Order: structure tokens, then C-alpha cells, then sequence
RNA sequence: GGUGAAAUGCGAAGACCCUGACUGGACGAGCGGAAGCGAAGGCUGUGCUCUUGGACUAAUGUUGCGAUGAAGGACGAAGGCUAGAGGAUCGAAAUCGAUUAGAUACCGUUUUAGUUCUAGCAGUAAACGAUGCCGACUGGACGGGACAGUGUGUGUUGUCCAUGAGAAAUCUUGAGUAUGCGGGUUCUGGGGAUAGUAUGCUCGCAAGAGUGAAACUUGAAGAGAUUGACGGAAGGACACCACA
């Protein structure tokens, strides 16, 4: 069962968004219904092993159902989702590198997960990154608790209102 | 009162809970555990058979049905013919919602001279 | 190993074959492992709730009989049959059809 | 909900309820209701003719020691707000049928056709098992092959001098009292003692009614 | 609620030796009954119930 | 739906599930067993018909007409091949999806020859009890199947114990009856490997079958049993450097 992470709200002078692939969430055991009482962190450099010995990111043993549960991150293959871009620099060819998804239905795709035996029901936080409409990049944009990010490129305002993160089955 | 029949198919995957007429030609409710979970591995477990026999309970219990005659089955034929795990936990969940019980029977299909089935001369080597 | 040579066949050439109930492999009928069981149609941890639900004044819960048939690999793996020692290999168990009840 | 929300693309109140009524031979004539989807105005209810239902013989005639037998009826007429059934078959329940076959015994079976008085044709299947006498000490109880061919000839004659040209109202009277299973067990037990002799099933091949 | 006094200790059969089978004897109307408990029970003890309709074995 | 878990693939032109009618090929469950029959290969629905076997029972006929058997002849699982008919299920080859360091494999999806019948060719199997045929003689115990008798007999056959035999495992109408060595009559073997390979010949539509060497190489290859070591072997006990 595959999941998708999205960013919602109304966007003003934004061109792209991207998380850094490391964030906490909350899971719950299928065949049980009982939820995990903590928030686990799912990075992309972690290592694990399932029942057949495959290489996954995280591994938890469901207490009630009494089996193993695995999660792992996919990468959003570069031919249809990420659409390589560039950005400005000094006079010789630096041209800073970035990948940015597409705004299909008034939201951006940022990550993709594959799950066995567990099930994600929420996500707590992340590390946000903003790309101006022309060329300037804001890193680690401190979003409000009131869900409005805002930064200024020395004159103008790029901002996002009604900010939230979701998890939809794919 | 008013009586209906409950056809309950239960195998290693995906129990069924299907309620019909006395003739059997008119359906009153049909909910399969398997449209209660999101993992394909657990379509046929006893927790998903309890989530399925509770929706069927509240619905037909307002549509006027009071009594139930049962008809159980496995998969029969050239397939394994014995009731699965989520069989007994859908019956016990309807008996508690308030319904009464009539006759009980087992109606699995019996091959009296079958056809050949999968695997070969050596079987499925896993 | 055995004086059977592993199967109950005497004074005939061929003896008919069957397909195993778990993997589906082809085996002689005299060599397969066969088991018979009578199970109640309703679970035993559910009889109390069924005595208040019944509408008839007298009810008998049904029972069915089942014959099973497996191959040597599938019965050994499933622990239907186990490895025995050299002398205990010779002990056969039966049914006695002349028992009183 | 296994699928994502959208990927792949009250009528019950406007229905009808009828009443099923069985033949008047049995005391309990009323056996339940049956729905009907009102397809059209002045809906031809010939879509409700042909349906088929069964009832346990312990419910037609309130009695408990005969609850191992069933009767099967077929709808053939509508009178106002009420349906009528006709005799269509008979069978044993699968749990009682299984309990008569025994390891180390012989099983004899026959079958035969009969013709009723109006021309309806029925097939009849019969059954029997061998019996041990009160001082038995062997392991098997088997009849010789040439003597199963003699008991089978007897089973063909009992079937066709009772169930023959005769009304259908009484063919349902001697299928309920076990008249055929009791003649088989005395004419046939003079070749070998038998037990569990019964009619196993009845089919309708071609009815008139 | 109801009551009952344990009078026989059949055995300890749990997943990891946690539960213990027992044979109670209801008191408002005498009836032996099997039942599984969870704590450290002895003989002569009187347990509570809130419904007496199961036997477990 | 199926899986250790999934993916390809099927589903709003309504699948899956429940019901009324039909069509088609294949198969003959349970009863079904250390039970029967056939030269062997093999043979389980019911009723008719043409053919067949061994045993038993007897004051029938005949009168040695017999045992073995290079050369010759007929039959012979499954797969394959040649013609016609047929087409449910399963499925080599091909093909994608997984798994993997890699898998042209195990597991799965799409889809074939074949799998069935009639008429033939072919001639092989761990075609095995890995156990020529005929004749004489030999202790017990518990059984089965057929016939005849009346407290038993003849032909067959399963299990278990001695005597005897054997390198031992084991054998019990024989693997017994003395190296104390001869009842009649055949076949096959003569250290391993080269090799059931070359060549000639006979048979076959073919695929192949039958018969069948040498040069050169080499000190062991093999049978049955004993004590150890090991097993991604099975059990029974145990332990807050194990769990609850
Ligand atoms: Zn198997």
C-alpha cells in the first residue's frame, strides 16, 4: 500500500516546494486496529531488514498482531514528477541545482512511501523549502502555527496561506 | 416475524456476508470484509469479519428483518473445502446485535469426479 | 528401511493415483497419509449465546466428517507425522469397528 | 475501502411483499415472504413465476424426529397478494447423509424413473447399508458382488409398485412416512441384513401440474 | 453482582503461564462452572462476576 | 483474485456474490482395505450382450501325449510421430511481473504444442520383490479370500516368533535341507575408468532401438555395519547473563 504527501493552501508568488526526506509520523497496526503510542522518525539513510531479509528503512514489531512492520521511502523517479530545474549564481557557471514537483490539483507532491503491515494516519512536522517565482530560494522557511509562511526577496512577498500536510493513499 | 437467509462464504481470503430473500433471488444487504481494511493481507482475518458483520447488522435491522437461517460454505470443488478463520466471528457478531436463529446447514460444493488442478506432478515447490 | 517399502500394496501391479490436498502433487492412493475427523459446525465458545437466540424449543447443532489426503513432504512438514526410532517404527494403530458406542 | 477515494467510476421502499403458501397436505401452510421489484406500471409478474424455495419437514408438520428431510417447491401461480407452490423435489440434509456411510461396510444404491397420473416424470434415488448381527467378531461386513445385484433388483420393484401412476397428492404422503424405505428393509434383508434404508433424493424431469 | 467460590485449581494455561483455569461454584444457585482468572488465586477464594454464562472448556 | 508480502493483469458497456434456464468436453469422489482379478503392461457409475480364467467337487474319457528352451512369433506404462475428428481443465516452449550481487530458475500473469477419441507406427522405464523355470522334503502362533464338508480338508495369501542360513542388514513355501560339496535344464558376471562410446550389420517416416570394441590411462572403485563430528534436523527438560 503506497501513500503520498501533499502541501495544500493558496499560493502567492510560489514556484515549487520540497521536503528534505526526514520526518516524524504516527502509525497503526493493521489486523489489530491498535495504534502506536509514539511518533517514529522515518529517515532515508536508515537501514533495516524484513522477514525475508529485504532492506527497508524502519522495522517495528506489532505488539498485538505479533508480526513485523516495515516502511520505506521512494524517490519520485525523475522523468514524470520532479522535472529538473536550475537557479542563478555568480558570473561563471555555478547554476545551483533543485528538483521541483508540479502543481496538478492545487497542491504539490513531495514524498512517497511504501508500507507493509503498518498504516500511516498523520504526519507531524517537516523541513520546508520555498522557491520564488523567479530565482531566489528560501531554505528552512519557518512556517507559523497559524499556517502562513512568508519571506521577502528584499522587496516582494512570497507566502503560503492555509498551510497543512496530508497523507493520501495512492 | 420476518425471516431471511445469510449466505456466508469464508475462505483463507476475504469472508462474505450476503443476506437475501427466502427464495434467494432478491438481495437485502451485501458487505464483504475486504472493503473494511486497506491491506490485501488482512481481507480474510477475524477482525475484518467483525467490522463487516456490524454494518450488515445495523442496516437490515432497520429494514425489518428479525430472524436468520444460515448457509455456510468453504470453497469446495478442487479448492480446499473447510471453513476459514473469519467464519465463526461473523455469526457470533450477528447473534449479539439482536437477531434470532433458525436452521443451520453446510452447503459447500462437492466434486464427485473432479477436474485436474494447479501444480503439476511435483506440486507447488515453495 | 521398511518391509512395506513405504506403502500398503500387495499382489497387484498398479493402484491408482490422487492429487495432494495442499500442494497438488500426484501420488499413489495406497502411499498417501489419510486422516478422518468430525467437527462441530458451530464453535464451542459460542454455545451459550446460541441457546438464547434459537426460536425452536429443541435444537441440535450439526456435525460433519472430513477425509484428508497429503503427500510425504506435506505431512512431515506440517507435523501430521513424525520421525520415530528404529523399533517404534513398527507400531500400527487402528479403530476397532466392534466397539460398543 | 481498499481503493483510493476516486479512481474507478430509496429504491427499497418502493418494493412489494408477498406470501408463500405450500400445499395443504401439511398443517403449516404459510412459510415466509418474498420481495418483488416493481419494474413497470402494471408489471407483469411472470418474473416471479419459476422461483424455488425449500422448507424443513419439521416445520411443515410440527414434529422433531423428522427434521432430517426437506421439500422443495416451485412457484406456479399468483392469487391476489399470495403465491402458490408445487411439489418439486426432496432431499436429506448434508450432515445426516454423511453419517450413514461407514468404514468396513458395503453401500448399495439404485435409481429409477416413475410417471405420475397427470404425466409428470420423476427420478428417485434409494440407498442402503449392511448390518452386523448381535455376535459379530470380524473386522469387515461385506456382501458378495452377485448378491448386491439381487438386492438392487428388489429395489427396482419396490420403487415402481408404490410410486407409479398415482396422484401427486399422495406421492408426498408416502415420501413423508418412509413407506419405500421400510419395504426395502424386509424384502431385502432376506438376502442380507440391512440398515438405514431410505429414499435419498427426488428430481423433477418434466412436470405438467 | 454475582459471586462464587473457587474450589478446584485445574491448571495454569496461558500464553506465557499468565492465566489459570479454575472451577467456580456459584452461590445464589449452586452450579459448578469452569472459568479463567488472571490474578494469584488460591482455594477457598471468592471471586466476583458480572455475568455467569460461559465455561471456556 | 492470489501471495511470505506484492506487482503486472480483470472490474460502472455492472465484475465478485445469490438465483431461473441451457450448451460442451473431461472425469467416475465418499464406500476403498497390507481385499479381488489378469501372462505382464494394467483394471472401480448402472443395465444388456459376445467372450475369459483359476480353484473346488466326483466309481466320467483317454493312456505318458511330458520338463527346459539359441533360432522364430505375438503382446507391451508415459512421452514422441503419421492421418482424420474434438477441445472443458491443466500446461513444456515463448512472454512479461517480482525476488537476487546475477538468476535464461523456484513464485506469479498472458498465451501454445500436447493432455481426449478412431486407425496405425514405435519398442523404451527404479517395465522392482532391484529376487530363472520345473521337481522332493521340512516347527509354532494369530488372520484373510474361494469352494466343499461338518467340528475338518484342498488351492492361494498377510503379520509375528524359533531352528537353520548369512559378510552383515536381514530371510521363514526360502536368502533353509553342511566344503558332510552331483535332482532335470537355461541365461548372465570375471578390478576401475575409456564406454553402452567408435565401426560394421539388421529394423524404423523420423526421434532412435538391437547387437557391440580397441589404443591410451589407473591403485583402488564398491557392500554392510561401528564410534565420533556436523545438520539453514525433530523432541523432552531447564535458566531474571530467557521471557511473563
Ligand atoms: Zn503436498
Amino acid at each position: 500500500m503506497h501513500f503520498n504527501i501533499f502541501v495544500e493552501g493558496e499560493f502567492n508568488n510560489v514556484k515549487g516546494v520540497f521536503i528534505d526526506q526526514s520526518y516524524p509520523l504516527r502509525i497503526q497496526c493493521t489486523n489489530c486496529g491498535s495504534p502506536h503510542e509514539k511518533s517514529v522518525v522515518l529517515s532515508e539513510d536508515s537501514v533495516g531488514e524484513g522477514d525475508f531479509g529485504e532492506k527497508v528503512n524502519l522495522g517495528i514489531t506489532c505488539r498485538c498482531c505479533r508480526r513485523i512492520m516495515t516502511l520505506k521511502i521512494l524517490k519520485l523517479k525523475e522523468g514524470r514528477e520532479v522535472k529538473k530545474h536550475l537557479l542563478p549564481t555568480n558570473f561563471e557557471d555555478e547554476f545551483k541545482e533543485v528538483w521541483l514537483s508540479d502543481m496538478q490539483k492545487s497542491r504539490f507532491l513531495v514524498s512517497r512511501i511504501e508500507t507493509n503491515g503498518a498504516e500511516v494516519t498523520s504526519i507531524e512536522s517537516c523541513i520546508l523549502n520555498l522557491v520564488s517565482n523567479q530565482d531566489v530560494l528560501f531554505t528552512n522557511v519557518n512556517f507559523e502555527d497559524r499556517t502562513v509562511a512568508k519571506c521577502n526577496n528584499l522587496n516582494m512577498i512570497s507566502s503560503i496561506i492555509d498551510f497543512s500536510l496530508t497523507v493520501e493513499l495512492a | 416475524e420476518l425471516a431471511a437467509v445469510a449466505h456466508i462464504k469464508a475462505t483463507k481470503n476475504d469472508t462474505f456476508v450476503h443476506i437475501t430473500d427466502m427464495t434467494g433471488s432478491e438481495t437485502i444487504a451485501k458487505i464483504t470484509g475486504g472493503m473494511r481494511v486497506k491491506a490485501q493481507r488482512d481481507e480474510g482475518s477475524p477482525y475484518a469479519a467483525m467490522l463487516a458483520a456490524q454494518d450488515v447488522a445495523t442496516k437490515i435491522l432497520g429494514r425489518g428483518v428479525k430472524v436468520l437461517h444460515f448457509k455456510l460454505r468453504g470453497a469446495g470443488g478442487v479448492k480446499p473445502m473447510a471453513l476459514g478463520p473469519g467464519a465463526q466471528t461473523a455469526i457470533r457478531t450477528l447473534i449479539r446485535a439482536g437477531l434470532r436463529v433458525g436452521r443451520i446447514e453446510d452447503v459447500t460444493p462437492v466434486a464427485r469426479d473432479r477436474v485436474r488442478k494447479r501444480g503439476g506432478h511435483r506440486g507447488r515447490r515453495v | 528401511m521398511r518391509r512395506n517399502h513405504g506403502r500398503g500394496k500387495k499382489n497387484r501391479g498398479s493402484a491408482g493415483s490422487i492429487q495432494c490436498d495442499k500442494c497438488g502433487s500426484v501420488t499413489p492412493k495406497d502411499k498417501a497419509i489419510k486422516r478422518f475427523r468430525i467437527q462441530s459446525l458451530i464453535e464451542q465458545a459460542s454455545f451459550d449465546d446460541l441457546k438464547q437466540a434459537t426460536i425452536y424449543d429443541v435444537f441440535e447443532v450439526p456435525r460433519m466428517g472430513y477425509k484428508s489426503q497429503f503427500c510425504v513432504s506435506c505431512a512431515c512438514h506440517a507435523k501430521i507425522v513424525r520421525v520415530r526410532s528404529s523399533q517404534a517404527r513398527k507400531i500400527r494403530y487402528g479403530f476397532n469397528p466392534n466397539r460398543v458406542a | 475501502a481498499i481503493q483510493p477515494p476516486g479512481s474507478y467510476p430509496n429504491a427499497f421502499a418502493r418494493k412489494e411483499w408477498y406470501t408463500l403458501r405450500s400445499p395443504s397436505i401439511f398443517p403449516n401452510n404459510i412459510n415466509g415472504k418474498t420481495l418483488m421489484t416493481k419494474s413497470a406500471g402494471k408489471n407483469s409478474y411472470m418474473n416471479m413465476i419459476g422461483r424455488r424455495y425449500d422448507v424443513n419437514q419439521a416445520d411443515l408438520t410440527g414434529n422433531n424426529d423428522v427434521g432430517h428431510r426437506k421439500f422443495i417447491f416451485k412457484i406456479g401461480d399468483i392469487k391476489g397478494s399470495e403465491c402458490v407452490g408445487f411439489f418439486d423435489g426432496m432431499e436429506l440434509t448434508s450432515d445426516k447423509h454423511k453419517a450413514m456411510i461407514k468404514k468396513w461396510h458395503t453401500l448399495i444404491e439404485a435409481q429409477k424413473d416413475i410417471v405420475a397420473k397427470d404425466g409428470s416424470v420423476f427420478r428417485v434415488f434409494v440407498m442402503g447399508v449392511t448390518r452386523r448381527h448381535p455376535g459379530y467378531v470380524k473386522k469387515t461386513c461385506y456382501v458378495k458382488h452377485s448378491d448386491e445385484k439381487k438386492i438392487r433388483k428388489i429395489m427396482f420393484d419396490v420403487i415402481e409398485e408404490e410410486l407409479s401412476g398415482c396422484d401427486v397428492q399422495k406421492i408426498m404422503k408416502k415420501l413423508a412416512n418412509e413407506t419405500v424405505g421400510k419395504r426395502i428393509e424386509e424384502l431385502g434383508s432376506e438376502i442380507f441384513p440391512l440398515q438405514n434404508c431410505c429414499v435419498r433424493k427426488v428430481k423433477t424431469i418434466k412436470s405438467h401440474q | 453482582e454475582f459471586f462464587g467460590e473457587v474450589t478446584h485449581v485445574l491448571g495454569r494455561t496461558g500464553g506465557s503461564g499468565l492465566l489459570t483455569q479454575v472451577k467456580m461454584e456459584l452461590m445464589h444457585n449452586k452450579r459448578t462452572i469452569q472459568r479463567a482468572v488472571k490474578g494469584p488465586v488460591a482455594v477457598g477464594d471468592i471471586i466476583e462476576i458480572l455475568e455467569c454464562e460461559r465455561e471456556h472448556r
